[PDB]
C-alpha cells in the first residue's frame, strides 16, 4: 500500500550538434505523470497521465520554470565535469540526477533520495540521513565540498521531507482510481521440447500493477535461480506490466518443476503446477 | 566509458489472435549510454508509424525505452525489433514470436 | 511538483 515520487535527468552532450539534449520525466510509482524533451517544439513541462491534467496554470508554468533552470545547471554540470576529469571537448558525455521520496501504506514518510551519475556511475548521494553525502571518486569530493559551503543538503531536506510528500499525496488523492488500484497478476505456464529429450517451461505473469514481482521456479523445492532465465519486467503498455521466467527441463521432470508467483494484488502467493 | 547492452525484448501487449487488433511492442532496456536506433519491422520493412516513451532510467542508471504501434496479426506476417547501439557491431534482430 | 535550489557541480 506503499508509493513513491520520483523524478529522472538526463542531459546528453553533443559536442558540435547543438546544446546538450535534456529530458525530465516524473512518476508516481509506476506510473509516468509529466515529460520535459529540450528537443521538443513546446518548450513545457507536459502531462503524461489524465489526473495531473486538472492542475492549473499556476502549475504547469511552475514546473515549467523549475525543469527549465534543471536543463540549465546540467548544462553548465557537463562543462565542469569536462574540467574535473580533464576529459576533452569532442566526446559524448551524460549527466543524470534522480530524487523523490517513498511513503508507507499510511502515506506517512519513510525516505527520500537525491543521486547524481556521471557517465552511468555514481558521483554524488545524498546518505539516507538527508544530512550529508556520498562522493564516489575525488571530483566528487570537490562537488562535496561546494554543496556543503553552499548548505544545500538542508534546502533538499526540506523538500524531500516536506514538499515531496505532500505533492505525492495529493497525486495519489486525485490519481486515485489509476494509482491506488492493485492488479493481481494473471498467471500461466508454457511447455515447449526444444527436442525430443528437452523442454522449455517458461511461467508467465500478465496484465499486473504495480511492476514489482517475484517469479522463482523450483525442482523439488529447491529454487533453481542460477537455471532460470529471468527477463526484466516489461510495459504492457496500457499502464500494466509483464514478466516470465524459463528453465529448460528433460523431458518427463516437468512434475518435478513448479513456479512461484508473489505480488501485492495476490491474497497469497501462488505455486504453478504440471500436475 | 561504461557501456551496457540494450536486453530487447518483442511482444504485443494482448494475446494475439488472427484478424484481431492489438499492440506490437519493442522494449529494450538496462543501455547505456542513451543513443540507441530502434525499428519495428513487418516483413522485414520498417513501419513508419511507431510511437515511443520518454527517455527514463532504473535505479542502476541504465536507460529503458518502449516503442510500439498498432497491428493486426495474420498468419503470414512476420514481425521484429530492430536495435543497434554502440555496444552491437551490427544491428540485432528480434523477431516475435507468438508461441512463447 | 519537482524541487527548486538545485545547484551546479
Amino acid at each position: 500500500g506503499s508509493h513513491s515520487m520520483r523524478y529522472f535527468f538526463t542531459s546528453v552532450s553533443r559536442p558540435g550538434r547543438g546544446e546538450p539534449r535534456f529530458i525530465a520525466v516524473g512518476y508516481v510509482d509506476d506510473t509516468q505523470f509529466v515529460r520535459f524533451d529540450s528537443d521538443a517544439a513546446s518548450q513545457r513541462m507536459e502531462p503524461r497521465a489524465p489526473w495531473i491534467e486538472q492542475e492549473g496554470p499556476e502549475y504547469w508554468d511552475g514546473e515549467t520554470r523549475k525543469v527549465k533552470a534543471h536543463s540549465q545547471t546540467h548544462r553548465v554540470d557537463l562543462g565542469t565535469l569536462r574540467g574535473y576529469y580533464n576529459q576533452s571537448e569532442a566526446g559524448s558525455h551524460t549527466v543524470q540526477r534522480m530524487y523523490g521520496c517513498d511513503v508507507g501504506s499510511d502515506w506517512r514518510f519513510l525516505r527520500g533520495y537525491h543521486q547524481y551519475a556521471y557517465d552511468g556511475k555514481d558521483y554524488i548521494a545524498l546518505k539516507e540521513d538527508l544530512r550529508s553525502w556520498t562522493a564516489a571518486d575525488m571530483a566528487a569530493q570537490t562537488t562535496k565540498h561546494k554543496w556543503e559551503a553552499a548548505h544545500v543538503a538542508e534546502q533538499l531536506r526540506a523538500y524531500l521531507e516536506g514538499t515531496c510528500v505532500e505533492w505525492l499525496r495529493r497525486y495519489l488523492e486525485n490519481g486515485k482510481e489509476t494509482l491506488q488500484r492493485t492488479d493481481a497478476p494473471k498467471t500461466h505456464m508454457t511447455h515447449h521440447a526444444v527436442s525430443d529429450h528437452e523442454a522449455t517451461l517458461r511461467c508467465w505473469a500478465l496484465s499486473f500493477y504495480p511492476a514489482e514481482i517475484t517469479l522463482t521456479w523450483q525442482r523439488d523445492g529447491e529454487d533453481q535461480t542460477q537455471d532460470t532465465e529471468l527477463v526484466e519486467t516489461r510495459p504492457a503498455g496500457d499502464g500494466t506490466f509483464q514478466k516470465w521466467a524459463a528453465v529448460v527441463v528433460p523431458s518427463g521432470q516437468e512434475q518435478r518443476y513448479t513456479c512461484h508467483v508473489q505480488h501485492e494484488g495476490l491474497p497469497k502467493p501462488l505455486t504453478l503446477r504440471w500436475e | 566509458m561504461i557501456q551496457r547492452t540494450p536486453k530487447i525484448q518483442v511482444y504485443s501487449r494482448h494475446p494475439a489472435e488472427n484478424g484481431k487488433s492489438n499492440f506490437l511492442n519493442c522494449y529494450v532496456s538496462g543501455f547505456h549510454p542513451s543513443d540507441i536506433e530502434v525499428d519495428l519491422l513487418k516483413n522485414g520493412e520498417r513501419i513508419e508509424k511507431v510511437e515511443h516513451s520518454d527517455l527514463s532510467f532504473s535505479k542502476d542508471w541504465s536507460f529503458y525505452l518502449l516503442y510500439y504501434t498498432e497491428f493486426t496479426p495474420t498468419e503470414k506476417d512476420e514481425y521484429a525489433c530492430r536495435v543497434n547501439h554502440v555496444t552491437l557491431s551490427q544491428p540485432k534482430i528480434v523477431k516475435w514470436d507468438r508461441d512463447m | 511538483a519537482a524541487g527548486i535550489g538545485i545547484l551546479t557541480v
